[PDB]
């Protein structure tokens, strides 16, 4: 667990199983406890929808529709995959976090489902 | 030959659990003006039209001295008495000093008592009387002056005058991932394997019905006696038995009581009892002489198979009332019958009967409640479907038990199991990924 | 439901959608029944992730990689599908639970999803 | 969000990622949020296991077996997809709900799983 922080982001793809598995009386000190319970249950709830949106949910590596702009990495894989770590990377995308999220909702799920029934 | 590993989700498997079981009720017929505990408008409907299903070629072992459903049933019925007493009137102005004297029913147990009582006004008491049971009543003096019997030990809660505890069957239903398991062999027993199983969403309907030496209204054996124990070589362990016939009890409350309003506080009343109407009568309970002496023998005899022995019956060998008298409740009143002459022609075995108000239920000692008087006369009718026996030679000696009211409900989930569904599993095929 | 336990192995495979079906004021009454209703959705997720993890997601019969050792069950499939009940087999496998879905979680997913994008 | 209500039932394909996308102290005032929560899984799970049952897990559009009965439309796709809303159409089926699904899950499910082992 986080054992790959510190990897670089190809190496740390053999550990997507590990990060992805650990997400599973009338008082304050037990009510505390339940709603943690039920937040955890949303946030895995809410992962899963997402990927499930994108097409990826049965993937822990999905490959989407969407090309890179310049403008989020101008880096060549020679740097990013086998120099950087996660941590690093996500320092520089995340900016752009929202609207790469955006593109493939608005694309890759839209663009498959009609073209399936048809 | 080269069998691999296959997946399957749904297979049809369980192992033993314990779980949070639900209260479910038959019938919606019961009103908001009764507000029975057992109709608490939180306990759901069940299933009107029931399913079961028979699992062939199973084996099951079910354990009723190890069972956990017994404890939940038991850890529900303290937490709803306590949660339904919660908001009711709070009965510690009464400890105050009692000037009582014996009523008119002379030429015996209930006191005539005087108290000074503080009215809503806080400057101003007012001189008020009440009878009381002598039972409830403990003198201070060898004078004429009496306390209540908690003081000394424990505030008192009135109990809610509006509201019904005459029990109510409840069916114990399992959640969404569970399963009970039933043991339909007749002749079951205490422990072990039962070769006729079946899976229910849940249980019979149960009555909380609360008694120390004869169990009342449950279900009966199907063909014989059935005697249940932990380890019947264990005297220290109370023998349940089940009978196969019930016997009628016909219990009353014979004198007419009136029932006195007294003021304690700003909308705080205490109900007492009034005057007595008519003639003073002492309350007790008919068992047909005939049926229970065939009943006992019955018992007896099937005891001995266990033993081999001569078994004969004795009285209670003394405790406070709880252990050596037939306790009950009945409308809402608190019986406790002298059993002495059961325990030993064609005429009727009348028993005479106490009865009190102030009232530690299930050993709880430091919560006392009172139960406040029913108007008019009481008339009960009730089946004795099982006793709860003890062990102290050629010969064997039982005698009532009870007390401890785990046993009155292990004489109804003995035939029930919580099991839980785990539906993921592996088997060989050739089959595999590619 | 559980109709098919005392049926064989194979004939209970038509029960699948059966057995997975099932599955979904301030008062102590109430406390336990809404952990009840937390603890069953959890047990859910729980399966379905584990599911997932092994490429079974969509799958009530789901093949996968690892063969069988002899040291798990040597009986042939003429005593395994034909007259042994599913609790029957769960009484012979039971000690190698663990073994075999660690088997599978660690080879079907690495050795699939990089092959994929690859 | 239910901007397509007033839509036609084709048109209005193109919203199901709107309408299927917000799915997701020691008081009564919290006490009954807290099992709002709870719900609110429980009725996107209960959604998510019927299409997993139908083999529509990752599908918004899912076509199954079951053949149209004239008991339960008579209109052609002239009217129902270019004319008619969605709430016009459920109007029209509603009757037929518990039919349609019986039809799906003892159907699709069964005649595809012992089919992919074999
Ligand atoms: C083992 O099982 C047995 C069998 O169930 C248990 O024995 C039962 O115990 C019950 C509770 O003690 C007892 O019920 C009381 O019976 C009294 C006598 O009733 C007679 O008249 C009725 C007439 O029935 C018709 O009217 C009723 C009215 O509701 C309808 O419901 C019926 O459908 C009929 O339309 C006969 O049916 C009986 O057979 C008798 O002849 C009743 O008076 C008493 O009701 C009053 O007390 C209730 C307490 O909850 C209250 O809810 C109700 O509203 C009444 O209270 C009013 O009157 C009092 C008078 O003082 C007043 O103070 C109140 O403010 C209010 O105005 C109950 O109905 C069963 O009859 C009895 N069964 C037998 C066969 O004896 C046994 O207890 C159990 N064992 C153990 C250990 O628990
Ligand atoms: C226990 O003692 C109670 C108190 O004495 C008994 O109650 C009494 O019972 C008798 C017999 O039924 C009633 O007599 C009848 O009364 C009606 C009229 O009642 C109405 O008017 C009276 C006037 O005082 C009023 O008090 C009532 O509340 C009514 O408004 C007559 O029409 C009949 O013919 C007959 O006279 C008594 O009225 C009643 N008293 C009270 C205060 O209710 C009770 O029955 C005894 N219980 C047992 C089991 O013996
Ligand atoms: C239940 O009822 C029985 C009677 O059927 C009660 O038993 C009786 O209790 C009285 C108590 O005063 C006994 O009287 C005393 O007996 C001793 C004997 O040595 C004597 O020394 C005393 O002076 C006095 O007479 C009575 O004998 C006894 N009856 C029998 C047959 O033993 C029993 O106590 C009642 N129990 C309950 C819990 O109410
Ligand atoms: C105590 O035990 C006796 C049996 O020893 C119970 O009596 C039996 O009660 C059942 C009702 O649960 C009666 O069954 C039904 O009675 C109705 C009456 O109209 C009848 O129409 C049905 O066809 C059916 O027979 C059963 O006959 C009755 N047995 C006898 C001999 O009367 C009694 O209810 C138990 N409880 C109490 C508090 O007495
Ligand atoms: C932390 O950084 C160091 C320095 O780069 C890593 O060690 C070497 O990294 C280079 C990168 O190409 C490898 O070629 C060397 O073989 C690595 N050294 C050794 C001894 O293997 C170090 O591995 C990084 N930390 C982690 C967790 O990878
Ligand atoms: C085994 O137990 C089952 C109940 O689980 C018994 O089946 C019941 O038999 C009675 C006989 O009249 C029927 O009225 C019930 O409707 C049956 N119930 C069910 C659920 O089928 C079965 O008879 C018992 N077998 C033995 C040998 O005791
Ligand atoms: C209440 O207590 C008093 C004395 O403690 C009891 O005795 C009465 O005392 C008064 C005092 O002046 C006398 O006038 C009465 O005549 C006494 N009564 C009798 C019968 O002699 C009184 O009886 C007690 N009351 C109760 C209900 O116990
Ligand atoms: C509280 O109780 C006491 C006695 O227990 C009452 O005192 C008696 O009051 C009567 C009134 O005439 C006197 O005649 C007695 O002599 C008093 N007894 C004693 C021992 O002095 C007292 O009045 C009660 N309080 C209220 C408010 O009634
Ligand atoms: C106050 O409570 C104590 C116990 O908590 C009582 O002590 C015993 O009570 C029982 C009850 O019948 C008697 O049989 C014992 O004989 C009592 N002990 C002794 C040493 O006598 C105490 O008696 C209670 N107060 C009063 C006034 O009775
Ligand atoms: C029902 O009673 C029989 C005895 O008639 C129980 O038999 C068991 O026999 C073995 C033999 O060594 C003892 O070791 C066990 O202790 C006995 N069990 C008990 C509970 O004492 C049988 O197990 C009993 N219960 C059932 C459900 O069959
Ligand atoms: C029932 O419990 C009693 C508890 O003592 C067991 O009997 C005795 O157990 C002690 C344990 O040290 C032995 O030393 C005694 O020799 C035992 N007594 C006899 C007569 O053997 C008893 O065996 C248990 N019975 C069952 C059926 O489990
Ligand atoms: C208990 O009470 C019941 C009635 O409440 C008695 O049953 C009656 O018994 C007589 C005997 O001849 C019959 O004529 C009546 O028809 C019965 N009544 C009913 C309603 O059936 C029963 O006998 C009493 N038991 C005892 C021990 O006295
Ligand atoms: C319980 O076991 C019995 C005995 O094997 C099963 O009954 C027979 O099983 C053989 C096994 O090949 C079949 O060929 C027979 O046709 C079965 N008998 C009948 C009448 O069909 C019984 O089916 C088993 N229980 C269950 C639920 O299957
Ligand atoms: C509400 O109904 C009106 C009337 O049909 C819709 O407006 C026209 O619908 C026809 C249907 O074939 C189209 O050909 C026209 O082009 C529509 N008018 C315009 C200006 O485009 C209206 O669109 C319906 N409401 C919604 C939300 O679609
Ligand atoms: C990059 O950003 C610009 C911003 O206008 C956009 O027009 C272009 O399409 C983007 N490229 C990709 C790959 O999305
Ligand atoms: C059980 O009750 C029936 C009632 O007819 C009786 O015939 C049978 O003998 C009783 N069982 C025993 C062991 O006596
Ligand atoms: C009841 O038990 C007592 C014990 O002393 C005995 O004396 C009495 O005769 C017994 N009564 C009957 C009816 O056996
Ligand atoms: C069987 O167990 C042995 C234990 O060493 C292992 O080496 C072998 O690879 C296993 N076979 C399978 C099919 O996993
Ligand atoms: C239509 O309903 C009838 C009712 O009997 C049924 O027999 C027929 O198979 C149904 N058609 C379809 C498509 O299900």
């Amino acid at each position: 667990f986080l054992g790959a922080a510190g990897s670089t982001m190809g190496a740390a793809s053999m550990t997507l199983t590990v990060q992805a598995r650990n997400l599973l009386q009338l008082t304050v000190w037990g009510i505390k406890q339940l709603q943690a319970r039920v937040l955890a249950v949303e946030r895995y709830l809410k992962d899963q929808q997402l990927l499930g949106i994108w097409g990826c949910s049965g993937k822990l590596i999905c490959c989407t529709n969407v090309p890179w702009n310049s403008s989020w990495s101008n880096k060549s894989q020679d740097e990013i995959w086998d120099n950087m770590t996660w941590m690093e990377w996500d320092k520089e995308i995340n900016n752009y976090t929202d609207i790469i999220y955006s593109l493939i909702e608005e694309s890759q799920n839209q663009q498959e489902k009609n073209e399936q029934e048809l | 030959e080269n069998l691999w590993v296959t997946v399957y989700y749904g297979v049809p498997v369980w192992k033993d659990a314990e779980t949070t079981l639900f209260c479910a009720s038959d019938a919606k017929a019961y009103d908001t003006e009764k507000r029975n505990v057992w109709a608490t408008h939180c306990c759901v409907p069940t299933d009107p039209n029931p399913q079961e299903i028979v699992l062939e070629n199973v084996t099951e072992n079910f354990n009723m001295w190890k069972n956990n459903m017994v404890e939940q049933m038991h850890t529900d019925i303290i937490s709803l008495w306590d949660q339904s007493l919660k908001p009711c009137v709070k009965l510690t102005p009464l400890c105050v000093t009692l000037n009582c004297t014996d009523v008119n029913a002379t030429n015996e147990e209930i006191k005539n008592c005087s108290f000074n009582i503080t009215t809503e006004l806080r400057d101003k008491k007012k001189k008020v009387y009440a009878l009381f049971y002598k039972l409830d009543v403990v003198p201070i003096d060898d004078n004429n002056s009496y306390r209540l019997i908690n003081c000394n030990t424990s505030a008192i809660t009135q109990a809610c005058p509006k509201v019904s505890f005459e029990p109510i069957p409840i069916h114990y239903c399992a959640p969404a991932g569970f399963a009970i398991l039933k043991c339909n062999d007749k002749k079951f027993n205490g422990t072990g394997p039962c070769k006729n199983v079946s899976t229910v969403q849940c249980t019979h309907g149960i009555k909380p019905v609360v008694s120390t030496q004869l169990l009342l209204n449950g279900s009966l054996a199907e063909e014989e006696i059935i005697i249940r124990s932990e380890n019947i070589t264990n005297n220290a362990k109370t023998i349940i038995v089940q009978l196969n016939e019930s016997v009628e009890i016909n219990c009353t409350r014979p004198n007419n009581n009136t029932r006195k309003s007294i003021r304690i506080g700003p909308g705080q009343w205490f109900y007492a009892t009034g005057d007595i109407i008519g003639d003073i009568r002492q309350a007790h309970c008919n068992i047909s002489r005939t049926k229970w002496n065939k009943t006992l023998q019955q018992v007896a005899k099937k005891l001995r198979e266990h033993f081999n022995k001569t078994i004969i019956f004795n009285p209670s060998s003394g405790g406070d009332l709880e252990i050596t008298t037939h306790s009950f409740n009945c409308g809402g009143e608190f019986f406790y019958c002298n059993t002495s002459e059961l325990f030993n022609t064609n005429n009727t075995i009348t028993l005479p009967c106490r009865i009190k108000q102030i009232i530690n239920m299930w050993q709880r000692v430091g919560q006392a409640m009172y139960a406040p008087p029913i108007e008019g006369k009481i008339r009960c009718t009730s089946n004795i479907t099982g006793l709860l026996l003890t062990r102290d030679n050629n010969t064997e000696t039982f005698r009532p038990g009870g007390g401890d009211m785990r046993d009155n409900w292990r004489s109804e989930l003995y035939k029930y199991k919580v099991v839980k569904i785990e539906p993921l599993g592996v088997a060989p095929t050739r089959c595999k990924r590619r």
